[PDB]
């Protein structure tokens, strides 16, 4: 759209799309809990593993704060504080041309659980499999794609706040998610607040031969993060 | 004691009554709430949210990701519409599975207006004009372009925008015949150079302000 | 509800005349129009034939006109897909439930039947 | 015009959650022994469950109604005087009873209600007894173990009678003053 | 925020104090003879006892609830018409009854309550009937003989029936409006 | 009589109800009270009273006067703390037997803050510096002096005063892991001339203003 | 509870009584009426209408 | 609750290798660290040996290092106190329950076991 501006959260450099429509989760802004507040140190853009959107792809998914566990300062506070809360400015850009055709679906599922009608026992999946870090996870046609990986017919996946990266429109996704949970503060280590999933709405089709697939990018910034009780400084 | 007289209804439990009852835990520390965003008042709010209608429920395309991908295929100017849809929001398989539709399973009566939104899932370089139509109840599906075109129709240019919205006016339930919604090749698809001659479309229905409901029923097994 | 049950499919010497049926287990059989979709192994279920709401229109695919036939029974629910002279490509899986249209499965009458495999085998 | 449609009337229904069975045998039957114990959940049923599951978070005053019907199991002309059933509501985290005998059964804390058969059904209410600010119908991660509203306990208060009387506790729940946060697409199929 | 935690809610519970047994025999059984007599104390039970014992002095309005369930002891198809039980509350220092016959049983002073089985349980209240300004849970020295709230007496009001009906009086006490002076470390073990 | 209607709950006894009841003795001479000192309103008041934590529950030292005497013994600078303590006020044997702790047996939830007080039970002539530490939940017991020292620690000089107080911040119950409290030989004990090389210490925990409780349970046999 | 006393007539159903009763459907969307002409208040109104007397019943 | 039950003690010729056990009748056996305290007749129960929360650290008293051994069983609860070469002073009463530390009983894991008397007797 032109005239795009960069924002530097001290260390991080952006250069957005421009602005072209952003999304606020239930029209709410992240505000302080009414503690250890890092501010700029842990409230600065971190870039996750850029993944490859291929014809064959089923989708991708990440947990918050899980992904950003291995993220410098934010991750320290996270590991060094028993009690903790935060917000996130999800920014998923995917650049292609006027010779590519498809539609990306980025959803924000508070408590994004996956599979098992064994309500009797959930979590089941192992701690490591439930927390795949920055590298991320993928749906399969077990996160059954058309059931949001969770037994629920995807056609409704639009309940959660979302934007559609339609190739021929905006080549970006901008999602703001204030802190959601029953608790006022939380065990960041153990509990995942949000679930950023990105599934194909329209498939990837490219003209003749060009880019055999294209790339999608997740850089997210923590929004007003705080924590309770500084535990042992384990180095 | 004060003279009192017992009337019919005494000692009988009303499933949907409204009476005061004695509290099991006097003075309990009720944790107060917080402003967790996601506060709802009604169900209709959920229905005035767009929902991807799973149009294609063909043998294979029913119950997989293709149920949503209505392909613009290389065929002729066969006027039998690109898409056909019966406006029976609960009594039509494609509409009964919507967010809106699921709520319509929880009442016997629904009334007001709805709206169809189309996302063109083709190239920036690709163009064409399509036609969205709605023949209100009574009228039958308009089999030829002209027939639909004659009535309420919307000519939607691809090469100008990806977003098309056509609101549906007045309708009413008892869960037997309503309206129809249809898509037609006004023109046809213009492909620039060597670009995949078969791209798709995505439809999103959502309720209107005027849309509400009455008489609460269910279904569970 | 009209729940459609497909019959009439299998092996025939290329150049026969196979009539394929589809019983409607519902009142509004008089519903809408009708139809027959075939899908080759891994390929799409393209619109072969179609009859009207009454059982009057006759709409066929480019390959199948001239030979293929469709006739819905008013009185006895089922529509008859008579593949006059079946061929090697007519060795596709057949489905039914097309009220309100023809051409594409990208619409019609969503509530679809199961399936029946027709194998046009003439070589001995 | 939108009313009956609102939350306070989406759940303003008295739906069964469980059906528990007790007995008053003179014989030694330790299986269905006098006591009945059930974990207060919505999870058992279907109807009420799907309803709540439209959302991810909740707060509701939890009322319960206990209609109790009985009968004589053995084909005998034997008799029985009208009975009483102590319904013990147990708030989450307490000692759960077994043998209808134990100390717990005297509680001095737990609210319990004695009912005499053949009258207006049993009724109480437990306000938002959430350990959090909301009842999360779903919770992603690791500690499934839901929220726990406690456990319901009923026994025959009267002593052993020559003629064995079997009863049933039909439990209904009206979640008065309910509030919900962030909706999910509802469960497509069955559980 | 401190509420439910306060004294007026530390004891705002209905805890059993005693379980007394009566009968209506046509036969001569002078042991469990018609009458039931019990010294109003908290001392018998456990739960309620330790609770009070956190302190050395007290004042409390003493309410009591009597749920009464019955049955037929002998394995017979015999019958019995609904019954009545006179509950005699006896204020400290009065003549204590024996044989359900005696003059005392007509009292003209002592508050008594007649109850007809198969209804809402029996209920009364005795305000601070302390001979002092407080009820000393402990008293060091020599006059153990506690305080005495009196004695409870229940019998079958109806005459002798061919079929012997045995009943039980479950007594509960809610010490409404309680006040306490100087705390002690509570009793470590059991009694 | 006035038309009345009986609703569910009639004729049923609620153990923790709140109803008016008829009085057995009308007009009785209720002796009025006096200001006997020792008037309490709540239980928490009792919990904001210091209590000697019986740290030493060793085979012999459990259930005798030594359970309270944590000896400062002649050993080396073995950094495994002089005293260790798990902050599980009801789920820890040493804390479950406290005044505070006993009250914590009468609820399921307790929340707020607590405070540790140490009395040095050594000579006026004796000196040294000790270290009191609290690693909040998550953190494990800090096995070496340094590890505890790195976090919230209090260096307490004997040769300057006998009274040490370190408040504990934010915690919460469900009666599964909390914090830890520890004592370390910052320096070591300085004995003047020929004085008994093994004296003791006394610990007193008490609640903070912010400390309260919820959901009333019990246990008796 | 408030002292109350039950009098004769309690528990008996009067065919032509006038009592308040509990509602089966709380908050139901009652369709409001319209001015359909033909609103009557009483039966006598119907009687002050001319009527052809069938005199001849041979 | 983890309730500890001590085993492995008694008479041995001074200079043997007695392995002493202590079963944990509770879930959080993985609790904390561990240990073995000995008390001579009328003397104090000093900290002899200790293992970690996982069963990794190895901490001994000045006398007992080089010979004594401690190993908690993860799978089968009990910790093994192997007194390689027991001596006349190792003729003390042994106890267990030391999760969260070593050195002194003036702390550790309060809920302690009963006792077992080891008598290192070599003279005949």
């Amino acid at each position: 759209s032109d005239r795009v501006l960069q924002l530097t959260l001290g260390n991080s450099t952006i250069t957005t799309q421009e602005a072209a429509n952003s999304v606020v989760a239930y029209g709410r802004w992240p505000e302080y809990l009414r503690p250890t507040e890092p501010d700029v140190a842990a409230c600065r853009f971190y870039t996750l593993d850029t993944v490859s959107w291929t014809k064959e792809s089923r989708g991708w998914w990440w947990k918050l704060p899980d992904a950003l566990r291995d993220m410098g300062l934010f991750g320290q506070n996270m590991y060094y504080h028993y009690l903790g809360r935060s917000g996130y400015t999800v920014h998923v850009q995917c650049n292609a041309s006027k010779f590519h055709q498809g539609a990306l679906g980025v959803f924000a599922v508070p408590e994004m659980c996956l599979a098992g009608d064994s309500n009797t026992t959930t979590m089941h999946t192992s701690y490591q499999n439930a927390n795949p870090g920055e590298k991320g996870g993928t749906f399969t046609g077990c996160p059954v794609d058309y059931l949001l990986g969770n037994g629920t017919l995807l056609g409704n996946a639009f309940v959660f706040p979302h934007q559609i990266i339609n190739l021929r429109t905006n080549n970006c996704a901008t999602l703001v998610l204030p802190y959601v949970n029953s608790l006022s503060i939380d065990s960041m280590v153990k509990h995942n607040n949000w679930g950023i999933a990105i599934l194909p709405l329209a498939p990837l089709n490219f003209a003749s031969e060009s880019s055999p697939e294209i790339p999608i990018t997740l850089t997210i910034a923590p929004m007003c993060c705080e924590f309770n009780g500084l535990r042992n400084i384990t180095l | 004691g004060l003279p009192v007289m017992n009337t019919p209804g005494s000692n009988q439990y009303l499933t949907a009554d409204n009476f005061q009852s004695p509290c099991a835990l006097p003075e309990f520390d009720v944790t107060p709430p917080i402003d967790i965003p996601g506060e709802v008042k009604n169900m209709m709010e959920l229905a005035e949210i767009d929902t991807m209608i799973p149009f294609d429920l063909s043998a294979t395309k029913k119950n997989t990701m293709e149920m949503y991908r209505v392909r613009l295929s290389d065929k002729p100017h066969t006027d039998d519409p690109i898409l056909c849809l019966s406006l029976s929001p609960a009594s039509d398989p494609r509409l009964s599975h919507t967010m809106l539709g699921e709520i319509l399973n929880y009442y016997t009566h629904w009334a007001g207006s709805l709206k169809f939104t189309f996302l063109f899932c083709g190239s920036m370089m690709a163009t064409g004009k399509l036609l969205v139509s709605y023949a209100p109840p009574g009228a039958d599906p308009p089999k030829k372009r002209k027939e639909a075109m004659l009535g309420t129709h919307v000519i939607w240019d691809i090469g100008l925008q990806s977003s098309c919205t056509m609101v549906v006016p007045w309708i009413s339930n008892t869960t037997t015949e309503g309206g129809y919604i249809s898509v037609f090749y006004q023109t046809r698809i213009v492909v620039p150079l060597s670009t995949p001659r078969e791209m798709d479309i995505l439809g999103f229905v959502s309720a209107c302000n005027d849309f509400s409901v009455r008489l609460l029923r269910d279904t569970t097994h | 509800q009209v729940q459609l049950q497909e019959s009439g499919g299998g092996s025939v010497q290329t150049g026969g005349s196979l009539t394929l049926s589809c019983a409607a287990s519902g009142y509004a059989v008089s519903l809408y129009s009708m139809g027959w979709f075939r899908q080759a192994p891994g390929k799409e279920l393209e619109g072969v034939a179609g009859i009207s709401s009454s059982g009057v229109d006759t709409t066929y695919a480019d390959s199948v006109k001239g030979r293929f036939t469709i006739s819905r029974d008013n009185a006895k629910d089922t529509m008859y897909l008579q593949m006059n002279s079946p061929k090697p490509e007519d060795t596709a899986i057949y489905r039914c439930a097309a009220g309100f249209g023809l051409s594409l499965s990208r619409y019609t009458y969503a509530h679809w039947g199961q399936g029946t495999q027709v194998t046009v085998s003439s070589h001995h | 015009s939108r009313s009956e449609s609102s939350i306070e009337s989406f759940f303003a229904r008295g739906a069964c959650v469980t059906i528990m069975t007790v007995d008053n045998p003179a014989s030694t039957t330790n299986k269905d022994k006098l006591f009945a114990v059930w974990k207060i959940t919505y999870k058992d049923t279907v109807q009420l469950r799907r309803k709540l599951e439209f959302f991810t978070y909740s707060r509701f005053d939890m009322e319960l109604t206990f209609v109790v019907t009985a009968n004589f199991t053995e084909t005998n002309n034997g008799h029985a005087l009208n009975q009483v059933y102590q319904i013990m509501y147990v708030p989450p985290g307490a000692p759960v009873p077994e043998k209808w005998d134990d100390y717990t059964w005297q509680t001095s804390s737990n609210p319990s209600i004695f009912y005499t058969y053949g009258t207006a059904p049993a009724r109480i209410s437990v306000p938002y007894v959430g350990i959090s600010n909301a009842y999360s119908h779903f919770y992603d991660g690791f500690s499934a173990s839901l929220n726990d509203f406690g456990i319901l306990a009923v026994r025959v208060v009267n002593d052993h009678n020559p003629t064995k009387v079997t009863s049933k506790i039909r439990v209904y729940l009206k979640p008065k003053h309910i509030r919900v946060w962030c909706p999910r697409p509802p469960r497509a199929v069955a559980y």
